[PDB]
RNA sequence: AGAUACCGUCGUAGUUCCGACCAUAAACGAUGCCGACCGGCGAUGCGGCGGCGUUAUUCCCAUGACCCGCCGGGCAGCUUCC
């Protein structure tokens, strides 16, 4: 019953049924949420601190590149899966394991990648019915890069859901250029070839590790259309904005002012005294005069192709 | 508040650069070696210098900070830069290759390479 | 250049561009003198010989000094055909 | 160190239309007084000893005089 | 005693760059004014073309500073032009003297009619431009002198141009524009291909590529 | 390439460019680079003619050779993908590298202690470090730029059509550049493949140090 | 403080159609017309040319609808030390 930082981030206080609870000292000190340290204050006296052996760690990393997750995992995420390996070699039959499991078995569909495959309020009924937010030996990990490596060994684990795992539904990113799948959903640029040729790939992993992956065979994604356009001169200075080609070229430090970057925490009832019922807009600083915006704001205009019919009075960033 | 100064900062880094080997993590031994080399004015200044040297030694013992250029730490760095693993990632068996990449080397008379894999075109 | 008696009445002979044959001016600083080295045809080591080229700045402004040097070494056999 | 580096001199020179008055300040250098400057250097200046080059031994040779 | 900060100045100082001409041949920039003092030396004269007062519109009024248009020239070989704006009028002059030595073009001299003796006039009819100031040099017969405004006559005299026909157009009253444009036009005499210059250019070893053995030394 | 089979692209080396994916080009292609391409395919990945890429490496592998003092070469990465290549390039070269931030005015401002006067410049990127390109436009410096499909050839002198968006894509270019210029100068010759492994010139990515110290 | 003005309620001529007048506009790209030459890059409108594919219930060719490329003339962009 190996404990993970995501189990305390969702606060899965389940030290009651699984009683062989071992964990890493590092993955609880790296958590920056204070309610997890509040969880660390009282309950975890039933678990035990333990590290895995360097013989065990390297054998985890062998089929980790063979399941294509070794750059997708963190460094502390490596040792937790090797911490399960000593527990499985100790308690459970090693004779029921496998490694180098299985091929891709591409299930090409005519389903668009951005379709709401099992997003909860989305329906094609399925309501919310306000009980189901909490209804949305082993381990308790909510990271799929952690969950992928487990079930390919054939290691049934559980979650905050007390039942065991059988279905693993998530999304990965395959490079359309160099055919390299990463389990990370956050990055938008590739890890092997470095282009923006990552595309959304849905997976479905069973407990045995039946990797079958819906590669979306649909030419709206397989498209060269909005992909060629001339770029301005490379500009160097304090306020230059080069159009975000690589994942790490040195942008100049452009930041929002902290009186503009913060929104309203309008939930909090310590709220009445003073100013207007909204956040004050920043009209004073030179963060506002240089028109510095959020990197998340305006992302729909990035998806618009450059050579199009923009209205004759717009200018973006 | 209590912010250090260029006279504190820029002069302490020179002691790191030239005489790192005699330095240590003490305030009170960095300070006693500071007067051996730095021809200083008054003692408040050399105390702030020695404190920034001690803080900077603490910062170094994690990893190299930007301000330093050490004759001893960079040879240590090059002998930690030379991480030479067993198998480099350019000696591999199977590398999946698009069919439009395949036709190039058949025309550029390298179609005899067998490490490739033409995949199902998506 | 040469007077009636034939003395060379000039200070220096300004070099010409090796691409577009224009005079490289004396205060021209995007100008290039690229001393490209020669190989052995057998060993692949250094000959002792080297072919000096020259690119004027307005060519270098246009992004076209790449192909220019590229076809100049085509012209000297330093670039193989295709 | 304004009180032992600069030298203030103030005068009253006369002309037909009135008085001009001049001011001359001479900030003295270092290198103690051979008529030139003070003993004590600048209290901002931090002179560090030049990097003294030392011989590195490899083999334990005991040079016994 | 002068201690250079460039690879150029060392080879100038240490008898490795023979003349001024090899710097012009490979079009190397000169960043040290003492190199000009090395070759020209005595054979170099300077002129103030104007001192004008200018004013910075400060938040508390104005404050007075001075521009200094200094044209220098090797009589028979070379010209230059420097424009320094300082607060002190003696400072602005000696700034622009250095600044003109950093701006030494050579000039090409030709013949009007037949080529007897030494050249005296412009080789062809070159032009120059600086900000609505057209300035046109024109070749002229031997002994006609410079037929110009007083301002380009300075640069043409200090070049060694004995005689020329000048024509100008624009707001020539603005001195800096009108003095750079005639400095522009005399700069272009060596930047003009004439049929004498069709001999293919044997690229000699640049002193960087030649005397780099002495540059590893110091 | 000088049409030598001694200098021809050998059969092992084609694998590495395929391995890292330098043949995979960018999404944009410069028309000045459109000479060097092999073909457009579907989804805008302009596959680069690698034999043409190989021919441009060798001209750069002749350009650096003629300089007597190997210290007279500046080698620059402005970003954090070609840091470790450029540093240990000059360790195997004798070049004079610049890693990380290029100080604006390194080549112009003759007062600086950082002021160096090289005779030849090699750039990792004509878009990331474009600042030492315009610096090289003033001091009469020839220029080599590891040009992607989207790479403006402005103020370049010779240019190499590879990919450089990828981490390993960059490091193999510098390793194999250094692999030829040394065998051009007179170290161990064409027979032995070189003792330095190209994983040394890959970018470190120090999240992988904690992924390599915890296993090896 | 001042209002015959910034306001509102009605409201003629007019705004509408037909037949004649009338010929001015910040009638603007504040940029004559025809022709040649001079950097790129995609998007779009019309016509044509070529083509693996998917749907019109497939299929038989049609023909549309999309998709990739090319040519020509357009309204427009964007780019760039021409
Ligand atoms: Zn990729």
């Amino acid at each position: 019953v190996v404990a993970d930082a995501g189990a305390f981030l969702r606060h899965a206080a389940l030290q009651d049924i699984g009683k062989n609870i071992y964990t890493i000292r590092e993955v609880v000190t790296e958590i920056r949420d204070k309610a997890t340290r509040r969880r660390l204050a009282v309950l975890p006296y039933e678990l035990r601190f333990k590290e895995p052996l360097p013989e065990y760690v390297r054998l985890v990393t062998e089929f980790s590149k063979k399941t294509g997750d070794y750059p997708s995992l963190s460094a502390t995420d490596i040792q937790v899966l090797a911490l399960t390996y000593q527990l499985e070699a100790e308690f459970v039959g090693v004779s029921h394991l496998k490694q180098e499991p299985q091929k891709v078995k591409v299930s090409s569909s005519i389903q668009h990648p951005e379709t709401p495959l099992h997003i909860s309020g989305f329906h094609l009924g399925g309501w919310i019915t306000p009980s189901n937010i909490k209804q949305i030996v082993g381990c308790l990990t909510t990271d799929f890069a952690m969950q992928n490596v487990l079930l390919q060994m054939g290691l049934h684990v559980l979650a905050v859901n007390g039942m065991l795992i059988r279905e693993a539904r998530s999304y990965i990113l395959r490079c359309h250029g160099c055919f390299k799948t990463t389990s990370d959903m956050s990055r938008v640029f590739c890890s092997h070839c470095g282009n923006k040729t990552l595309k959304k790939v849905s997976v479905t992993v069973s407990d045995d590790g039946t990797l079958h992956m819906h590669f979306s065979r649909n030419p709206k994604v397989l498209n060269p259309r909005g992909l060629r356009y001339s770029l301005p001169t490379p500009k160097g200075g304090k306020y230059a904005i080069n159009p975000h080609l690589t994942e790490d070229q040195r942008f100049p430090q452009l930041r929002l002012s902290q009186k503009a970057r913060q929104k309203t925490n309008v939930f909090a009832p310590d709220y009445i005294a003073g100013v207007s019922p909204f956040v004050e807009n920043d009209i004073s600083s030179r963060s506002a005069t240089l028109q510095v915006r959020d990197s998340t704001l305006g992302a729909g205009r990035r998806r618009l192709n450059p050579n199009a019919s923009r209205k004759k009075f717009v200018k973006k960033r | 508040g209590r912010v250090r100064t260029k006279t504190v900062k820029k002069a302490a880094r020179v002691i790191i650069e030239k005489y790192y080997t005699r330095l240590g993590n003490d305030f009170h031994t960095n300070k006693r070696v500071c007067e051996e080399i730095a021809i200083i004015p008054s003692k408040k200044l050399r105390n702030k210098i020695a404190g920034y040297v001690t803080h900077l030694m603490k910062r170094i013992q994690r990893g190299p900070v930007r301000g330093i250029s050490i004759k001893l730490q960079e040879e240590e760095r090059e002998r930690r830069d030379n991480y030479v693993p067993e198998v480099s990632a350019l000696d591999q068996e199977i590398i999946e290759v698009d069919p439009d990449t395949k036709e190039m080397l058949k025309l550029l008379d390298f179609g005899s390479l067998s490490n490739l894999q033409v995949t199902q075109p998506t | 250049m040469q007077n009636d008696a034939g003395e060379f009445v000039d200070l220096y002979v300004p070099r010409k561009c090796s691409a577009s044959n224009r005079i490289i001016g004396a205060k021209d600083h995007a100008s290039i003198q690229m001393n490209v080295a020669e190989v052995d045809k057998v060993t692949g080591r250094f000959n002792g010989q080297f072919k000096t080229y020259a690119i004027c700045g307005a060519i270098r402004r246009m992004g076209e000094s790449d192909d220019s040097i590229l076809r100049l070494a085509k012209a000297d056999g330093i670039v193989s055909k295709n | 160190p304004v009180n032992y580096y600069v030298d203030t001199a103030v005068r009253h020179v006369l002309l037909r239309q009135g008085v001009l008055g001049i001011k001359v300040k001479i900030m003295l250098p270092w290198d103690p007084t051979g008529k030139i400057g003070p003993k004590k250097p600048l209290p901002d200046h931090v002179s560090i000893v030049e990097p003294k080059d030392e011989i590195l031994p490899t083999t334990p040779i005991s040079e016994q005089k | 005693e002068w201690m250079p900060v460039t690879k150029l100045g060392r080879l100038v100082k240490d008898m490795k760059i023979k003349s001024l001409e090899e710097i012009y041949l490979f079009s190397l920039p000169i960043k040290e004014s003492e190199i000009i003092d090395f070759f020209l030396g005595a054979s170099l004269k300077d002129e103030v073309l104007k001192i004008m007062p200018v004013q910075k519109q400060t938040r508390a009024g104005q404050r007075t500073r001075f521009k200094a248009f200094v044209a220098i020239g090797d009589y028979n070989g070379h010209v230059g032009l420097g424009v320094k704006c300082s607060k002190e009028v003696a400072t602005a002059i000696r700034g622009a003297i250095i600044l003109a030595k950093l701006s030494i073009v050579p000039v090409r001299r030709g013949y009007w009619g037949n080529k007897i003796g030494k050249p005296h006039t412009v080789p062809c009819k070159v032009t120059g431009r600086c900000g609505s100031v057209l300035v046109r040099l024109i070749p002229a017969p031997r002994g006609t002198g410079i037929v110009s405004a007083p301002v380009p006559k300075k640069l043409l005299m200090m070049a060694g141009i004995d005689d020329c026909y000048t024509s100008a157009r624009g707001c020539t009253a603005t001195l800096g524009n009108f003095a750079k444009a005639t400095f522009d036009a005399i700069s272009k005499t060596y930047s003009y291909l004439t049929p004498d210059l069709w001999k293919e250019t044997v690229f000699t070893k640049s002193p960087y590529q030649e005397f780099t053995d002495h540059l590893v030394k110091t | 390439s000088g049409a030598l089979d001694v200098l021809q692209m050998k059969e092992e080396d084609v694998l590495k460019f395929l391995a890292a994916g330098t043949h995979l080009g960018g999404t944009n292609l410069d028309f000045q680079m459109e000479q060097y391409i092999y073909k457009r395919k579907s989804d805008g990945i302009y596959i680069i003619n690698l034999k043409r890429t190989w021919e441009k490496l060798l001209l750069a592998a002749r350009a650096i050779v003629a300089i007597e003092n190997p210290a007279d070469v500046s080698v620059i990465s402005s970003r954090n993908t070609g840091q470790r290549a450029v540093l240990k390039f000059a360790a195997a070269t004798g070049a004079t590298p610049i890693a990380g931030r290029f100080t604006p005015g390194t080549f112009t401002n003759q007062i600086q202690a950082a002021f160096r006067e090289p005779r030849l410049l090699v750039v990792t990127d004509p878009r990331a470090d474009h600042q030492p390109l315009t610096e090289a436009s003033y001091v009469n410096l020839p220029t080599i730029a590891l040009c992607n499909t989207d790479s403006p050839l402005r103020y370049v002198d010779i240019a190499i059509p590879c990919n450089n968006k990828g981490a390993h894509s960059v490091g193999l270019m510098w390793w194999m550049l250094a692999r030829e210029v040394l065998r051009m100068r007179g170290t161990i010759s064409r027979e032995h493949p070189w003792e330095v492994m190209p994983d040394l010139y890959f970018y470190r990515d120090p999240e992988e140090i904690e992924k390599e110290e915890q296993a090896a």
